Order: structure tokens, then sequence, then C-alpha cells
RNA sequence: AUAACAGUUUUAUUAACCUCUGGUUUACCUGUUGUUUAUGUGCCUUAGGGAUGUUACCGUCACUUGAGUAAAUACAAUAGCAUAAGCAUGGCAGGAAAGCUAAGUUAGUCAAAAAUAA
RNA sequence: GACAUGAGUAACAAAAAAGAGUUUAAGGUACCUAAAAGGUAUCUUAGAGUCUCGCCUAAAGCUUAUGGCUACGUCAAGUAACGGCCUCUAAGUUUAUAAUCUGAAGAUUAUGACGAUGAGAAAACUUUGGUACCAACAUUUAAAAGUGAAAAUUGUGCAGGAAGGAUAAACCGUACCUAGAAUCUGAAACAAGUAAGCUAGUAGAGAAUACGAAGGCGUGAAUGAGAUAACAAUCAUAAAGGAACUCGGCAAACUAUACCGUAACUUAGGGAUAAGGAGAGCAUGGAAUAUUGUUGUACGACUGUUUAAUUAAAACAAAGCACUUUGCAAAAAGACGAUAAGUCUAAGUAUUGAGUGUGAUUUCAUGUAACGAUACAACAGCUGUCUCUAUGAUUGACUCAGUGAAAUUGGAA
RNA sequence: UCUUACUAUAGUCAGGACUAUAAAGGUCCGAACGGGUUAUCGUUGCAAAGAUAUCCGAAGAACUAUGGUAAGCGAGUGAA
């Protein structure tokens, strides 16, 4: 009958829902990435984009406010105007990206997402663009546009950018991680 | 708030290497204190004949250490030395049938108390240390964080082993302000004579190496009246 | 219920339009092939690449 | 009254929180003993 | 209805009411345990 | 809005304090500035009107707010009223207060006629 | 004939709508009480001494404090102070845009016809 | 008895609460690899732990009881730092003996035995009756100070406060659980119930209220993730008005320190905290204290008791008062005894006991002070009771995954 | 082993206020504890008597613990 919501309630109290969110944006700093449900990683990712916009202030306030979001300031305040700071300098926003991944939870088959830091030491479509790169090289195929779409994404605003890029192809070529990839060229031969 | 401190190599005020991280042996860390350039410490401000003997308790079941002043523990020392370790693990009393001497120390200065006192602390600085901030045997040795923490609380309580450990390095000066240490400062240093009364000689080989100031003897005043006979590796 | 619910009109409530949807939105991955539902991540790459980035770095 | 009167204030040993204070034994590597 | 009527209830009230020994030592104790006893009760009480 | 057992003051030398509303006259919608009422004499000041005669008044403030034509909107501090009789002749002769300006609209020129001032 | 200015109903009901007037505001700003946690900082004196704080002992039937007796120390210190957060109805208090809303605004009834009743 | 229907529906909602990593064992899949193996990843089942967040806290913590369909390596001469067994006895029990009464069964009295919820030498080594007593209350006392016990000292009030004994180490208990997270009682893994000690600190008069150190927990998928309609429950705020709501102010809201001054009335104690005057920014700020107030009637003096689990009151009781009865010489009257001996009355004696009605006092049924979760009326304030509802919050309702009822049903297009 | 009365042995009642007392009161406010006044929910409930708020007593005719006695032709106990 009345107004809609203006976010996602997420089923919680107030105070649980500002813990909630809360921890989500402590362990993404902390551990670069974060493996939880869809509709918490939408939320998190609103509150992670506005605390590394406070890390590329230069005032006092914003150093202030990004100790009231955080859990363990002391330990993870280095690290916000440290490494991240530095990292996200050139870049017009847009800091965090959300993927869509299989039930991390099987029981209740709620769908789950991956909230990650762009251009960060875990990026899952760094990796996953450079396992395509890869296999192409190793079987003698045309990577697609998307492939090279995603190939100059992930190496943009990188820091190394392409170099960084070409060590993790031959690093995954090394290691033969596209052993038994099946080719494109024999995916409309596949039934099962 | 409390601050733990972290495994890593150090250096001992000791004579020898207490532990394998021990990096030096016998560092002035301070000038020798009031006592401790002294050449007769004395019973100032305490009991006639306190601190010439310090003794040591330990549940057989269990492990658990208490140290004491006086020949006989009371429900002061369970209280005042035995940390919360898990349910069911702190004893609500003193069984008699259980807690039996560990061992006893003796100065060879028959009036300079004060050399014990001092030692005691030591041994109940030490025993607070190895039940908090026990990082040396996190990951290694017994593993203590590999386990659950009921099986945690039971080797936390184990400190028998750790006890004879603390004595081996506070009778070779270990600690700051120990004054087993005698300064000449004429400047050459040494350590007091002491003698370790055990009931069990195996039990005197949980110290990796003893100082060359202590001597060994077997068997505790009082223990053979008690129809307790001492066991001894010899045989 | 003053009744009982007859064979006929308990097998309309039951499957007239509950039939179970097959999932058509399904395409194969670009690194390994395998097939995912569509605009999702592969499940065997994931922890692949995962635990790849755990090892070295 | 400045002193705290809960000696024991955040002090467990089954979670490792280390002593309250510094004592003379806490600049020292804890003597190792040889297990049972 | 039915009340928490042993609630609080001692193993020591058990055998001064319903015990063996409540039974033999009387005329009117004697004759439950025979009828128990012809039935083929096992226990004869408590 | 003056509703039933509502209580105002009377500002005009009528020997009435404070009167209680009892009726809104010609409408159903609650009495505004310068709407009609039916009113009891609950006190009076030390032909007076004693206290508990049932006359007409007029409301000329109200605490709720009013809004003009213009987007003025006007609020007093408390409500209050003149005595009418059920012809409209002010049973006072002097207004001590200030009055609103919807009683310019509404043909009151009876009780505009007794100086009273305008907000 | 122009130009400028001024004046041209009420009640009820139905629906829509937030320009206005208010109400609401549970992840907005500000102020603030009690208490806790983390971080930083933190007394005097000439690295030493002292104040406060710490550990152990002494002592008591037992517990706490003081003296006394030893030692360490802001290096991992006391009280205090600074920042931040938690809990106490969103802790409370003053405001508050959007959205929803009536008591608010606007509109229909309040344009029109045919065939009929007495 | 089996199998249907409701129905894959209700339910898994104590207003604590979760988040992201890590790891162990066994087993299932996919790839690597085709010498089996091993390796990488992932899932199932059964665990463990780390970092962060929150909840209880004079507990939802710890130590122990009653108890136990939880599990069996739980270890003592005694004290410090222990109970039972054992000794002694109370209320009582007695198919013990003696006497006595008695249709049988049995009952009475005395003695004995038995019977804890009580009393029991020593130990940091040990084996008469106020010259009183160990009920309640109060006071004092292990000498640096404070606090809490223990025991004792002194005292106060009346309601006048046990019994008896003394004074070289056997046998049995010892595990776990204490009810918010797997154990007791409630038919059960039940939002209920259950005994004792301890139960950080700050702040307080305090065991109030608030925070919470340690600890425990945030259930055995007996669930989890979404979404945030109607409606319901539990709440928050609210323009103007302020009981217009309603059988009825039901519910909700208001009500706010060692201060100056206090009425009628009164059993002279009270009424009485009467009333009336007052304690940098919007606010000296949260929680609790904290509740409508005043006045006047009816009933009952008063504090109490009552239909466990629909009636808490005007009913019962009550102190006071009145009346009848009881002389104790063998049985005082009264009550009890298939029915007696005999017991209570009572180790009492007409100011005793029993029975009956009344229900302090005042006036002799009636009028006041005081008191009431009694009933009723008025007055003031207060407010969503209402004009007239709106919005916000949580939990259900709704959708997905897991688990899976019930009343009901002659047969049904 | 519920419950009513009695009985023996024991325990418990933070703090404050008033009153003639240091202690003499079926005194006062209010926790623990004991009650169950009003309303709401619940009614195949968490519960075959519960939850929430509110309310009453809280040094007494008080409450609680472990035993004991008294009940079913007659009626045990009963502030009824
Ligand atoms: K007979
Ligand atoms: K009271
Ligand atoms: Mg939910
Ligand atoms: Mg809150
Ligand atoms: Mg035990
Ligand atoms: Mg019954
Ligand atoms: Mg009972
Ligand atoms: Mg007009
Ligand atoms: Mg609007
Ligand atoms: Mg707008
Ligand atoms: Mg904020
Ligand atoms: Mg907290
Ligand atoms: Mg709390
Ligand atoms: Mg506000
Ligand atoms: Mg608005
Ligand atoms: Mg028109
Ligand atoms: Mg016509
Ligand atoms: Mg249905
Ligand atoms: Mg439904
Ligand atoms: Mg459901
Ligand atoms: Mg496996
Ligand atoms: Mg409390
Ligand atoms: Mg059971
Ligand atoms: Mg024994
Ligand atoms: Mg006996
Ligand atoms: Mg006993
Ligand atoms: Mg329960
Ligand atoms: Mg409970
Ligand atoms: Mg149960
Ligand atoms: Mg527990
Ligand atoms: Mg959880
Ligand atoms: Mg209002
Ligand atoms: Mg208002
Ligand atoms: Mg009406
Ligand atoms: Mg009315
Ligand atoms: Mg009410
Ligand atoms: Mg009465
Ligand atoms: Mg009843
Ligand atoms: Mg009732
Ligand atoms: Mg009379
Ligand atoms: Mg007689
Ligand atoms: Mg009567
Ligand atoms: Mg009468
Ligand atoms: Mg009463
Ligand atoms: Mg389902
Ligand atoms: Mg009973
Ligand atoms: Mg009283
Ligand atoms: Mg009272
Ligand atoms: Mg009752
Ligand atoms: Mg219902
Ligand atoms: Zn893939």
């Amino acid at each position: 009958a009345g107004a809609h919501v203006k976010y996602r309630h997420l089923s919680r109290s107030s105070a649980h829902r500002q813990a909630l969110l809360r921890n989500l944006v402590t362990s993404l700093i902390k551990n670069e990435t974060i493996h939880t449900t869809y509709p918490k990683a939408k939320e998190a990712q609103r509150l992670a984009e506005k605390l590394i916009t406070l890390s590329k202030r230069d005032t006092e306030t914003a150093r202030r406010s990004a100790q009231g979001i955080l859990y363990t300031p002391d330990q993870l305040l280095p690290k916000l105007f440290g490494e991240i700071r530095e990292r996200y300098a050139n870049r017009p926003g847009g800091y965090t990206r959300v993927l869509r991944t299989e039930p991390k939870d099987q029981y209740s088959q709620a769908p789950s997402a991956i909230l990650e830091l762009v251009d960060g030491p875990k990026d899952m479509r760094f990796a996953m663009t450079a396992a395509t790169v890869a296999r192409d090289r190793e079987q003698k195929t045309e990577s697609t546009d998307l492939t090279k779409k995603n190939m100059d994404k992930v190496t943009r605003f990188r820091k190394d950018g392409m170099r960084a890029f070409e060590d993790m192809v031959a690093s995954l070529r090394d290691m033969k991680f596209t052993a038994g990839a099946i080719n494109p060229k024999e995916w409309k031969k596949l039934d099962r | 708030s409390t601050h733990p401190t972290t495994a890593i190599p150090k250096p001992t005020t000791a004579v020898l290497k207490t532990s394998p991280l021990a990096e030096e042996t016998a560092v002035e860390l301070k000038s020798p204190s009031r006592l401790q350039l002294k050449s007769e410490p004395g019973n100032k401000g305490n009991p006639k004949g306190h601190g010439d003997r310090i003794w040591a308790f330990h549940h057989i079941e269990q492990g658990q250490v208490i140290y004491s002043t006086k020949p006989v523990i009371s429900h002061q020392h369970l209280i005042r030395q035995q940390p919360f370790t898990g349910k069911n693990l702190v004893p609500r009393k003193i069984r008699k049938d259980y807690w039996r001497p560990l061992a006893m120390i003796e100065l060879a200065g028959k009036d300079q108390g004060a050399v014990g006192r001092s030692v005691y602390q030591k041994l109940r600085e030490f025993k607070k240390r190895h039940e908090l901030d026990w990082a040396n045997e996190a990951e290694e040795g017994r593993k203590l964080m590999h386990k659950s923490k009921r099986e945690r609380g039971q080797e936390l309580n184990d400190q028998k082993p750790n006890s004879v450990a603390d004595m081996a390095a506070v009778l070779a000066g270990a600690g700051k302000g120990n004054l087993m240490w005698q300064v000449s400062r004429l400047v050459k240093r040494q350590l007091r004579r002491a003698t370790v009364y055990w009931t069990n000689e195996q039990d005197k080989f949980h110290a990796r190496e003893w100082s060359d100031n202590v001597s060994h003897e077997v068997g505790i005043p009082g223990e053979a009246e008690k129809k307790r006979m001492p066991i001894r590796m010899s045989s | 219920p003053k009744k009982k619910t007859s064979h006929m009109k308990k097998r309309h409530r039951q499957m007239a339009g509950k039939a179970l949807k097959d999932v058509t939105h399904l395409n194969r991955c670009p690194a390994c092939g395998n097939l995912k539902r569509m605009h999702h991540l592969c499940s065997t790459c994931l922890g692949k690449l995962k635990g790849f980035m755990d090892r070295n770095g | 009254v400045t002193r705290d009167n809960s000696k024991q204030r955040g002090e467990s040993a089954l979670r490792k929180s280390g002593t309250r204070w510094k004592l003379s034994v806490s600049d020292e590597p804890l003597p190792e003993p040889v297990p049972r | 209805g039915p009340r928490p009527t042993m609630s609080g209830a001692t193993r020591l009230v058990q055998k001064r009411r319903h015990g063996f020994l409540s039974r033999v030592k009387t005329k009117n104790g004697q004759k439950t345990l025979k009828r128990r006893l012809a039935k083929g009760r096992l226990r004869l009480s408590a | 809005m003056i509703q039933l057992k509502t209580m105002l003051n009377c500002i005009d030398n009528s020997g009435a304090a404070l009167v209680e509303c009892a009726m809104v006259v010609g409408q159903k919608r609650h009495a505004s500035i310068g709407d009609r009422i039916v009113v009891v004499v609950q006190k009076q000041r030390g032909t007076k009107v004693k206290r508990g005669d049932i006359r007409h008044a007029v409301v000329v403030r109200t605490k709720q707010k009013v809004q003009r034509r213009d987007g003025s909107v006007v609020r007093f501090d408390d409500n209050a009223c003149v005595l009418i009789n059920k012809a409209g002749d002010p049973i006072g002769s002097r207004i001590n207060g200030v009055v609103g300006q919807e009683l310019r609209k509404k043909k009151w020129s009876k009780i505009l006629s007794m100086a009273p001032m305008q907000a």
C-alpha cells in the first residue's frame, strides 16, 4: 500500500542488515573476493564502490568515514588508502564486478554470485579470459570478438596490463591447464 | 586488552638455550638490580625460613602444576594458579589422591630467602605465559591450534613437562631481574648454587639441558614418611 | 472438506500446468567447453582457476 | 581510583589471548620441554 | 486434565511406599505380593 | 478544523471567555476560519451571556494552517471566535484581538466593522 | 473604440493527483547521555629517580585495599584525551528530499439528446 | 489391518543474527593419465577450527543436587581441600515383647527396636540452668582499613523459643546433563517447571536500570535463500480536535533534591510527599525509577483467605462483643474409637475448655478517621478510542529448495 | 511424590523511608520470591492452563525444602 522498497532488506533487522553489509565489504578488501548469494553480492557492491570512492578523497572526513564501515580499521585502513587507492586512481567508478555462479549451497539451491575487485590479484574474469586465450593458442583457433573484448577490459587499467596478461597465459600453458578442453569446433556435434 | 607475542627467535638472559628459538645466552638486557649485585640478600621483611625452599605439586593424572612456598597447597593455590581451560577441566577442589609433590628446589644460602622469592616469581610468571601466549605450541610440538577446544583444554592443563622446562630456565638465569645471578662488579657474574629434589628421576629429563649450578637429588623430605617411595631410573 | 476429492479433480490440480520446465538457457564454457548455464561461470573452471591462483602468486 | 578492578580483563587461555600486562619473562622464548 | 504430580519426586519415597519390605511386613502387603506372584509378575514391588 | 467538543476563545466583549463547539452549521467538514458554528459557553469574564448558554459563533482564528489562493499559509497559536445570534448580528460590540483574512471573502462585514486587526 | 487596473457562489459525493500545506522517514545530516571494544596519544624530574599502574610475596577464617618485601616498566602502561563503531525503542533529541499519503490540490456531477409517465 | 482424501497444503516465526575463509576422515562424480595408481576440482555424509558481527550475563556462565532409557578406566583413613556407611535422637513407624480391650481382622498403653530434613572428638598434621541457653531480631568481637561468613559476647520484644548420644586405616558415592541449544518433570528434541554456592568491572541506596570481562550460545537441514501484496500479530510516529469512541476512558497516552509553606476532617496515630511556591546547543540529554490525578458516594473497619485450570468480591476469616455449656471424687464438657480399653482436650481447672451468633471503635441497627487490582459519579489533564486514517519496522502470509501433519470424507460429471 | 490441614527438622526475604527503639510495626516504596487484577494473543496453542504487558503482597495469618500423620458404608482436610 505504501512506498516501494529503496533497497533489499534481506529478511533482517535494521542493525543486522548494516552489519551484514559491513562484513561483506570487510571480507572483500581483506580477501579481494567473496563467494556469497547474488542479492548479498549486489547490495554490498554499492557499499564497496562507495568505500573505494572515499579512499580516493584527500579529506580527513573520508578517512573517518572509511573507519566507520570496516570492522578492523587499524588493520585494513592502510590497505584501503594504500594499495587500493593507487589501483583505482585512474578508474572513473566501477571498481567491483559481480559474476553469477552456480549455487554455493546445494541444499537451498539459492542463486549465488562472486563479488570481486577489478584488476585485483584474484580477478576471476582476468583468469577466465586468460584460460580462453590459452586454449585458443594451444588449439590453433581464432579468438571470438567477445574474447577480444574481454581481453582489453582486463588489461586497460591494470598496471602491467598486457604483460601481466601474457604471463598468466604462459603459466596456464606450461601447467597444461587446457588439457582435455573440448575444441569450439566440436560443440555442435555434442549432446551430453 | 592483552598483547600476544609471536614465536620468533629472541635472546635469553639464561646461561643455556632454553628453547631452540633462543638466539643468544647470558645477555644483559638491563643493569643489575639492587639485590642482584649483592653477595648476601636477606630475609628482610618475611618470616624466618621463607624462601629457602620452593615446592611444585602436580596432578598425576592430568598434569596440572601448582607452585607453593609452603610444603602443602591449599584452596587458594588452585584458584590463583589454574585458569579456565574448559568445562569439566578445572577441578572444584584439591583431591588428596591425585595431587603429589612434583619437585622441590632448595638454595645453598640457608637464610637468603629473597633469592627463592624471585625464583618463585619467574616460575609463576612463566606458567602464566604457558597457559596464555602459547604461540610456540600453536603450530609446532603439541599443535594446540590444530585440536578441538576440548582437546586443546586438556593439553593446556598438562603443564607438567612445561613446568620442568621452566625450572631449568629459571634456575639458569632466565627472566629479567632474576636474583639467581650474582654480579661482583669489582665485572664478572655467576649463578647461585641450588638443589632440586625429585620424586621421579625420569621427571628431570623434560628439560633438554640443566645448568651447572643445580644438583639433582632423589626423594623429597617427608615423602618417605608418607609411605611414598621415589621412582629411580637406575633401579 | 465435505467430500473426498476424486482421482480426476486431484490429477488436474497436480499436473495440469505444473509440469517441470526444461532449462534451455545452456551454453558451453570458453575455457573448457563444458556445459554451463547462460550468463554464468563454469563451476569446474571456477574451482580450478580459483585454486590455481592460491598456489602460485 | 585509577586501577582497573577487573584484573583478568580480556584474558583467556583457550583463545591464546596473551598476558594482560608485560611481565619480566615476556621478552624471552618460552622454554620448550621434551614431550612425554 | 493430568497434572505433573511426579515433579520433584524422589526415589526414597518410592521404596518406602511401593518397596518389597513395605509389603512382606504387612498383612495387606502380603496379599498384593501373592496376587502379583500368582499372576506371573516379575516386578512384585518398585 | 473545529469539530464537536472543541474549545475556543471568545475575543468579543460579550462576557464569554471559553466556549465549546457543539455543531458545525451548514456543512459536514470541520469548521475553518470564517465558518459558522454553534457553541456552549463554558466560562465567563469577571445582557451578558451566562455559562451554559447556547449561541452561534464564527471561527476567526484556527491553529490549523489555512492556505490562501495566492499560496500564503496563515497559522495562529489558538482557536478563537465571536458570539453571534441566529440572525448573524454580533452579540458583542468590540473585538480585542486579530482575526483571519478569510472573513473578508465570506461576507462578515459586521464582524469586520468592529475594527478587528487582521493577519 | 482601445490600453492598464479591480471584482465575478455554497454544500455533498466520485475519482485522480503530490505544485502547495501537513503526516510518515528503521542503510541521510547534526547534537547528545550511559557503557563497552579497537587504534592513536598520554605525568613530573635530572638513560636514571619519583607519581599512577603491573606481577609475586607477606597477611586474613576468606576476599579487596594500604604498608612492607623483590622485580619489571609508555617497549605491550594508569587516569585523561582524540577518532570510530557496537548496545540501550532507530538510545534519545532537532531537521529532512524522494516515495506513499489526507486534512491538501484538481476535475466530473455543475455538457447534451430522444422516447415516455401522470 | 492395509491404503486413500484434505495435500505435497498447515507447520519447522522465544523478536539473539549472521558473514567470509580454513581443515580432517570415508565415499560419489569430471578431467589428467591409460602401468595400476596418484594428482586437480567438485559434491554427499560425519566432524574441527580461524577472523568479524551480534545475544544471555544475580545467565542462556561455572560448581554441584533432586532426578536420569545420556555414557561406563569415575581412583580418598580423616582435616586443610568429603559425603555416605557408623553413633545419637525428632516427627513418627513397629507381623518386637509385656499387659489390657476386642465379632475375627485388629486396637490401646509401656518398653525395646527402627527412623533425618538435625547432632557427632582431634588435625599442616590428627587418631550446672542467666554461674543458663543457642529460636527470631539487634549489637560487639580474629586489630593497618573495609566487606562477607563462622562462632561467641551483650541486649531487646513477647509470641517465651528440640531430643539424645556424648567428646594403620574396610565397604559405597565420585563419569556426564542443569534446561536458549541434544540428557531432569510436563506423553516429546515442549517459549512451561525445578534445590544450593559462586556469579569480572563501570555506575548506583541497591541483587533496580544500562553496558558486558571470561564463558556459553546464535538448535540434530527440527531448515535455508528470496520477495517485502492484501490481511494478522507485536510495535514507532502523527497535522487540527481532545472521549466527539464505547455497554464502559477497554486499550493506549499523560503524570515526573536531606528545599519554603500545608486545609476540612480525625479513633489524635493520621490525613500529608496534602494542596500551593520550586531544581555549546531545541534539550545538562539514554534506560529504569514512573503510575492518570483529585474529590465525593455504595459495600466491607483494617492486613489477610477463597472455587488448582471461566466468578478475588460486597463472599470466608478477623480482633472485639454477646450467649449457652463445663466443679475435674477416679469420664470436666466436647471429639474420636465394626467397640471398647483408650487418646486429643490437658501434665489445662470457671479469667479453663468447647459450642453458637455477631463482626474494631463510636452511638445502641446506625454515623466518622484509615484502608481497597471492590462498584459507581463528577472534575482536570491526557492521548489514534474516535472525527479519519496515513506512513514506517519486524515476524508470518507469498515464491524457490528440504522435510512433511490434522480434523474431514456414502459416491460425485 | 498432586493437593488441603497439621507435624518434626531446616532455609530464605536487595535497598531505601517512616515510627518510640540499635533491636518492640499482620507499617511504607520496591527487587528476589509468592500471587494472578485488567487487556491482548493463543484455541488441531510453545503450553490438555502458555506468552506479553499491566497489577497485588513482599518481617508475616509470609514463602520454600526434606520426611511424617490424616481419605473413600461412616466421610479425610477445609480463613467454607
Ligand atoms: K479383634
Ligand atoms: K509493596
Ligand atoms: Mg524468511
Ligand atoms: Mg538498535
Ligand atoms: Mg566431576
Ligand atoms: Mg485431578
Ligand atoms: Mg513436592
Ligand atoms: Mg469566480
Ligand atoms: Mg505532498
Ligand atoms: Mg515533490
Ligand atoms: Mg551512517
Ligand atoms: Mg558489543
Ligand atoms: Mg545486551
Ligand atoms: Mg530523529
Ligand atoms: Mg515528503
Ligand atoms: Mg463542466
Ligand atoms: Mg419528448
Ligand atoms: Mg488448500
Ligand atoms: Mg497458503
Ligand atoms: Mg509456510
Ligand atoms: Mg574426494
Ligand atoms: Mg536484572
Ligand atoms: Mg529421557
Ligand atoms: Mg569415606
Ligand atoms: Mg537407632
Ligand atoms: Mg543428614
Ligand atoms: Mg525448554
Ligand atoms: Mg530458560
Ligand atoms: Mg524433556
Ligand atoms: Mg549451557
Ligand atoms: Mg547460525
Ligand atoms: Mg494527534
Ligand atoms: Mg499536536
Ligand atoms: Mg455514539
Ligand atoms: Mg458518549
Ligand atoms: Mg487502562
Ligand atoms: Mg475487606
Ligand atoms: Mg478460578
Ligand atoms: Mg480470575
Ligand atoms: Mg461493635
Ligand atoms: Mg470426658
Ligand atoms: Mg456477618
Ligand atoms: Mg455489618
Ligand atoms: Mg486486601
Ligand atoms: Mg516447498
Ligand atoms: Mg508432599
Ligand atoms: Mg508490610
Ligand atoms: Mg499497601
Ligand atoms: Mg490461590
Ligand atoms: Mg485463531
Ligand atoms: Zn570452463
